[PDB]
């Protein structure tokens, strides 16, 4: 453990101290107005060149192995150290996020949305980073979206038209995390007849439902960033 | 004929979803030079030089909308197509075509929306 304890100290100096300063009290870690920097998050969780991946490659190559897009401990010749279970769980969560949202070396994923219908709804208008999907109860088509998309004013919004009232705002969420903030407000359930599908439902005013089907290109797609909610990077690698 | 008179009437159960819930629907009215391009085009093509004018009306369940628009001289035909959720594409009951001869000068032609169909009520 003297070598293991000096590695725990290297882990906090090289990774955790910086991670905490950069992301504590920011969205998606906390449900607040302040936003985590997407380019800075990429610097930490890039699969190969990220600060976390570099520390694991440089300090843990022996006892910790990459198995696809996963980090797996060595069961044979543990030096004979015991990993902090919260550390393995943390790096596995981050690897899953990186695998879905940071494959290009920067933040960026694609997903599709298919608009649904509901009683009392005439129109829905979903906008994310200047990509608009307007639906008026016609034959539903899958629309492809990018997140983050290139724009000077990032954000997401959702409005709707009622049979009784006119056009109403459901929510308007500015910033680079706009889409994630919007998705967090939806009632979500894994749709087992569509791959990789989730039914999304925003509860608008007067009991009106704003329904969509989300199809991801891999895993949970943009929903994976919700795993950062209350996420804590552990202060130790080993117990 | 100078003006185009159309009345679009909807029954209580129109544009029914899977759950049998009635929904409002958008009806598009086309002022065409000929009916070949319109007829040959399917739902997908139509809703993404024959087009002189285009008009969109919103039809609420159990509702009605009156179309009174200037008939432009080149308009040999009028196309009425409804942007239904699940239209019957084999039957082609989601749209109607009417030639200028089918039009009355002061009186509107009755287009009835019921379920997933548009029916032109005989004069
Ligand atoms: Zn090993
Ligand atoms: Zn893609
Ligand atoms: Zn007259």
């Amino acid at each position: 453990t003297p070598a293991a304890e000096s590695l725990n100290a290297r882990w906090r100096t090289a990774v955790v101290d910086g991670w905490n300063n950069a992301f504590s009290g920011r969205y998606p870690f906390k449900n607040v107005s302040s936003d985590a920097s997407l380019p800075l998050l990429a610097k930490y969780l890039n699969t190969d060149t990220g600060r976390i991946a570099r520390f694991l490659q440089n300090n843990l190559s022996g006892v910790l192995h990459r198995e696809g897009s996963r980090w797996v401990p060595d069961t044979i010749n543990t030096r004979g150290l015991t990993f902090n279970p919260a550390f393995l769980k943390a790096i596995n969560t981050l690897s899953e996020i990186a695998d879905v949202a940071f494959t290009t070396g920067n933040a960026g994923l694609h997903f599709e949305l298919r608009p649904g219908t509901a009683a009392g709804v005439m129109q829905t208008t979903l906008i994310t980073d200047n990509q608009k999907l307007i639906y008026v109860n016609q034959m539903p088509v899958w629309k492809r979206f990018t997140w983050p998309a290139d724009t000077e004013a990032p954000g997401a919004s959702l409005s709707w038209v009622s049979t009784q009232a006119g056009t109403r705002q459901y929510a308007d969420l500015p910033g680079s995390w706009g889409l994630i903030r919007l998705l967090e407000m939806a009632r979500r359930k894994a749709a087992p007849g569509v791959a990789s599908g989730w039914s999304l439902s925003w509860q608008a005013q007067d009991g009106r439902m704003l329904n969509y089907t989300l199809r991801t290109e891999a895993g949970e797609g943009p929903l994976v960033l919700l795993k950062l909610r209350n996420f804590v990077l552990p202060e130790t690698v080993f117990e | 004929i100078k003006t185009l008179h159309l009345d679009i009437r909807a029954r209580e159960a129109i544009n029914t979803s899977a759950a049998g819930i009635p929904l409002s629907v958008v009806v598009r009215i086309y002022q065409l030079k000929d009916n070949r391009s319109f007829d040959s085009a399917d739902y997908q093509a139509l809703f993404t030089g024959d087009i002189i004018a285009q008009k969109d009306v919103w039809l609420q369940p159990g509702g009605s909308v009156a179309v009174d628009m200037p008939l432009d001289d080149a308009a040999k035909f009028t196309g009425v197509a409804a942007m239904f959720l699940e239209p019957d594409q084999k039957k082609n009951t989601w749209r109607v075509v009417l030639g200028r001869d089918e039009l009355e000068p002061d009186t509107p032609r009755l287009i009835e929306v019921s379920g997933n169909t548009l029916t032109l009520l005989p004069v």
